[PDB]
């Protein structure tokens, strides 16, 4: 009984790998050779946001491309007006060890979570004008690593219990649960259409999940280390991952395998965050060695470097309009680069 | 011999270079700036640079030329600047020692909160302003010369030749009071603070050694550091301030060569300070290595 | 034990994964290139906008 | 367009209101020392937490010593996959490690605790974090060793080759076997901690009971010593 199933698993791996190899005739590098290189991307610090007492670990951009939310381990969840640098709000969190924060697409709500095992939803613009915990999405048995709003009523979360869940905010219960991951889940990324999302985990594998049907469509195992970051290519047909392997890997949902990799001999440390520009040509990733390397998504050459942080760059995010990219770090400062 | 010109110029250059390196390392290294303890070191470096730019070159000119040509008013101004900056540097050293003792023994667990900007400003104000009351206020009014004016005239000129040179002489009350205020009281405070720091370091090292012996699979560093610091300070200043105490009481018979030697020993303190409080600090060494990497 | 159930779920999920349709890698690379070129003109980071339009001046 | 000026004034007044609150919170944040509490569930960690007090993944506790605020966070209810969330506590003043010294002959819980201590001490992100090692359940250890049925001599074969250190300071009336077992257990952890030999962080073992009321004083003294040693090492005094 059990023995036959395990052998079938190896045969299944074999056929999947054979098909993936058959789909590979040329690499993205080979086809990209004739394309004009992007060149040296020049960027320097534009806005410096101060006020966080402790190391900042997560941030998110609002759809308006002006409002920014960041979370710090000191227990402060601050909302910034990137244009004017003014702090719109400073939400005091119940638990100081927040590890994730999210900003609703309509901007009405803000989510955060961490070692508390609870995702707290905050209503920013109640008629009274006071930020309060609308509801607590308890139920997870591990620390929340990432969360992203699908709408004002739905939010997907990743946790240390190796399972992701879709929550109906009004009811406060898991609409759907994702349990395909064997290791700790670290990062989440919603597709542009919100029909699919992909989660990276410490098992070195990335899984593509269907929000409505609650199952993983594909599994990618190119990485050989803990995956810390993940982000879709802007068209939604591909995504890139960051891991402690000191390399970035790009995967296409249709190809069902790694397309191309980003690495260098001068980088040996892990990767904390990854993001794409509006056109997807530039892949921006944060690294443990206090700087962010800008990679040509097609060529995978160091187009630029951001080094305005004195400590681990924990998070990175590009505006929906592509005007600027914000970066958080453990030095308690956000640097906006344009 | 004119070899003294090379030596004095080299001393001035090294002092200026060390102070400028300290200041630029603190300014560039924004991680040093966030620590208020570094503010005392920056102030000490600035005071030493001021000594090296406004006091050392003037004394070197007085020595190599052996004649003062800028007049008695600028003689008084130079003496006041020398006293002010010297006492400011000594007070900066004393305050650094006291702050280290406070952080280690007194309030280690709330040191960061107690070191408010008000405290730092008050300590630096004490270091920079208190010297004014003993350097400029007495010298400009001539209180140091009253009662010994006749002796100053004899010492003012080596009348065998037409040479004239700027002089600084102190009577018994001014000498005693200023020496006590500038060196002896700060010296005692530094000695007490560093002895208590030594006791704390010795007990900590004894505990560490006991734990290491327990964990074996088969304490004198603080003494060395404090000995280096205090020996440098003493060799620089104690001879000068002991001569100043004994000089008035022996009818001012001390030869000029000894006075000059002790004065320049005191000056050397400003050159050694960058290489003592920054070299013997982990953060400053890290910053210096980062700068050297360029 | 739950080993048998876990193995059954694993084989079911792998069977679902294998059945998906996979398109040529060169086709995916061409699609990514097409998207990049079609939007490269509208990427401020790829091509800096003039100071007047940039809101951060 | 006076609306622009009005919005600017509103934004700046809100900014200053938030900034004053952040400054106020800053003083309490710096005046407080954060602590991480670790140890197996069967250890006396829960009893120590209860004493200091008198299903979330973090149980924070508030206690003050000599007007010094301490925030301890029990990471209990977390899964055994510790290599990720442990990075969050790289800036804590000290990690309080609780080990049931009497649990050598249970599974091999003492060996598991030793391995956990090794992993935490050698952790990449905890290089500068000191560990306050509470060898808990001393009374149970004394009861089990005094009975004579304990076979510790072969559960840890190095015990038969081990003797009480000359620096031992046993309590009055303490049995020689109890002292020998206590110091053998302590040295087992000290071997792991001493191996670094770098001085960036230190271990502070203690012989404590689950209901020991002085544990708070032990934590205070350990934090004071950690800060003192950090300052001394900064000034080349260690
Ligand atoms: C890099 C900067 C931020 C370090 C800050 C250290 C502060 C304490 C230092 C830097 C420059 C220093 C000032 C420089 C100039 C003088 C003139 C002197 O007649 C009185 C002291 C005073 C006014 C110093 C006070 C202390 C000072 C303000
Ligand atoms: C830290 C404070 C105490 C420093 C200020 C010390 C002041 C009070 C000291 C320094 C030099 C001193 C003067 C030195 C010379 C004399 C001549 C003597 O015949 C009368 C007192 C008089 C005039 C002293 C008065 C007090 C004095 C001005
Ligand atoms: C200005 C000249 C005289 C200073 C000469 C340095 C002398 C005074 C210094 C050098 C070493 C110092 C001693 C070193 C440490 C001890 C041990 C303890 O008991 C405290 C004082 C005492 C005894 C110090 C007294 C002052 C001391 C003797
Ligand atoms: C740290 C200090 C105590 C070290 C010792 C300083 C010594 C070198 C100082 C203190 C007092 C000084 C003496 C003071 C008086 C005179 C008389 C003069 O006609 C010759 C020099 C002589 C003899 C000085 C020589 C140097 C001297 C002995
Ligand atoms: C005459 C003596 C004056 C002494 C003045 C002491 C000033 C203390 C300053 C404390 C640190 C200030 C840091 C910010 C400085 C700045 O605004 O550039
Ligand atoms: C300088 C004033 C404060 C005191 C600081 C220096 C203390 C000097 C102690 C001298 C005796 C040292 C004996 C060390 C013996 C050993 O190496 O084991
Ligand atoms: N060159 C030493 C100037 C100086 C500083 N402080 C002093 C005190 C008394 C004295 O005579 C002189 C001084």
């Amino acid at each position: 009984e059990l023995d036959q199933l395990r052998q079938e698993a190896e045969q299944l791996k074999n056929q999947i790998r054979d098909a993936r190899k058959a789909c590979a005739d040329a690499t993205l590098s080979q086809i990209t050779n004739n394309i004009d290189p992007v060149g040296r991307i020049q960027m320097r610090t534009r806005r410096t946001l101060r006020g966080h007492l402790a190391k900042i670990y997560a941030m998110h951009w609002g759809t308006d491309s002006r409002l920014l939310v960041s979370a710090s381990q000191d227990g402060k969840l601050i909302i910034w007006d990137s244009y004017t640098t003014n702090k719109v709000h400073a939400i005091p969190l119940r638990s100081s060890w927040v590890m994730t924060c999210a900003y609703a697409p309509s901007g009405n709500y803000v989510a955060c979570g961490g070692l508390d095992n609870i995702c707290s939803i905050y209503n920013l613009k109640t008629r009274e004008g006071n930020v309060r915990v609308s509801r607590e999405l308890a139920g997870h048995t591990g620390y929340l690593s990432c969360c992203r709003f699908l709408d004002d009523n739905q939010i997907v979360t990743s946790s240390g219990d190796t399972t992701c869940a879709l929550w109906d905010i009004e009811t406060g219960q898991q609409t759907t649960t994702f349990t395909g991951h064997t290791g700790d889940v670290m990062s989440l990324s919603l597709a542009p259409d919100t029909r699919l999302f992909v989660s990276g985990a410490c098992d070195a594998s990335a899984k593509l999940w269907d929000v409505r049907e609650g199952m993983c469509r594909q599994t990618f195992t190119g990485h050989e280390s803990d995956i810390n970051a993940i982000c879709f290519f802007p068209n939604g047909n591909a995504f890139a991952t960051g891991s402690d392997d000191a390399t970035c890997r790009l995967f296409d949902l249709r190809a069902d395998q790694e397309l191309m990799t980003y690495s260098h001999d001068n980088i040996i440390c892990g990767i904390t965050s990854v993001s794409f520009s509006k056109s997807g040509r530039l892949l921006l990733a944060g690294y443990d060695d206090f700087n962010c390397n800008v990679w040509d998504a097609l060529k995978a050459d160091r187009a630029g470097v951001l080094a305005g942080h004195d400590n681990r760059v924990s998070c990175l995010g590009v505006t929906d309009d592509g005007m600027a990219v914000a970066t958080g770090s453990w030095d308690s400062f956000l640097k906006i680069w344009n | 011999k004119v070899v003294l010109l090379t030596f004095l110029s080299t001393v001035i250059l090294m002092a200026i270079l060390g102070n400028l390196l300290v200041m630029v390392a603190v300014c560039w290294d924004r991680q040093l700036r966030k620590i208020k303890t570094n503010y005392f070191i920056v102030s000490l470096a600035f005071a030493d640079l001021l000594v090296s730019v406004l006091v050392m070159p003037f004394g070197a000119i007085e020595l190599v030329q052996d004649i003062w040509i800028y007049g008695e008013v600028f003689c008084l101004v130079r003496t006041s600047l020398d006293v002010l900056l010297t006492t400011a540097s000594i007070f900066h050293l004393c305050c650094i020692s006291l702050d280290r003792y406070y952080a280690i023994c007194c309030q280690p667990l709330v040191y960061r909160n107690k070191m408010t900007p008000l405290r730092i400003a008050l300590m630096l104000g004490g270091c920079w302003v208190i010297p004014t009351f003993i350097s400029f206020l007495p010298i400009m009014q001539g209180w140091n010369n009253i009662g010994i004016i006749d002796l100053i005239e004899k010492r003012k000129f080596n009348q065998n030749s037409n040479s004239t040179y700027c002089v600084f002489m102190v009577n018994k009350p001014y000498a005693i009071t200023c020496s006590v205020v500038a060196f002896y009281i700060p010296f005692l405070l530094m000695v007490l603070a560093y002895y208590r720091i030594y006791v704390t370091a010795k007990e900590h090292a004894h505990q560490i050694q006991m734990l290491q012996r327990a964990g074996a699979s088969s304490e004198t560093k603080a003494a060395k550091t404090l000995c280096i610091i205090m020996g440098c300070f003493c060799l620089c200043w104690a001879p000068f301030f002991v001569t100043n105490i004994v000089d008035p009481f022996i009818d001012y018979t001390v030869p000029g060569q000894v006075w000059t030697a002790f004065l320049w020993l005191g000056y050397i303190n400003s050159g050694l300070n960058p290489f003592l409080y920054a070299f013997l600090n982990k953060s400053f060494r890290r910053a210096f290595l980062i700068i050297l990497c360029c | 034990t739950a080993s048998i159930a876990q193995a059954r779920k694993l084989v079911e999920q792998l069977k679902m994964e294998a059945n998906i349709d996979r398109i040529k890698v060169s086709k995916a690379a061409a699609d990514l290139m097409a998207y990049c070129e079609a939007h490269a003109k509208e990427d401020p980071l790829l091509t800096p906008v003039p100071a007047s339009e940039n809101p951060f001046r | 367009t006076e609306d622009q000026r009005n919005e600017e004034k509103a934004q700046r007044e809100a900014n200053k209101k938030i900034e004053k609150q952040l400054q106020k919170d800053k003083q309490v944040y710096r005046a407080t020392h954060r602590l991480l509490l670790l140890g197996a569930g069967e250890s006396g960690k829960n009893t120590i937490v209860k004493q200091m007090r008198i299903t979330s993944g973090i149980f924070e506790t508030k206690f003050q010593v000599d007007k010094v605020n301490f925030h301890m966070f029990d990471v209990g209810a977390q899964r055994d996959e510790r290599r990720k969330w442990i990075q969050c506590f790289n800036d804590v003043t000290a990690i309080i490690f609780v080990v049931a010294s009497s649990s050598y002959n249970m599974t091999n819980r003492l060996q598991a605790a030793l391995k956990l201590f090794d992993s935490i001490w050698n952790n990449k992100w905890l290089r500068d974090t000191s560990v306050i090692l509470f060898l808990n359940k001393q009374d149970l250890l004394a009861e089990k060793v005094l009975a004579g049925k304990s076979k510790i001599e072969d559960y840890f074969p190095e015990f038969a080759r081990y003797t009480t250190p000359e620096d031992a300071t046993p309590e009055p009336g303490e049995d020689p076997r109890v002292t020998r077992a206590k110091y053998f257990i302590r040295d087992e952890f000290l071997r792991i901690s001493t191996a670094s030999g770098d001085g960036r962080h230190y271990c502070y073992p203690h012989f404590t009971c689950a209901v020991d009321t002085e544990n708070i004083r032990r934590v205070f003294n350990d934090c004071r010593d950690i800060i003192q040693r950090m300052h001394l090492r900064q000034y080349e005094l260690l």
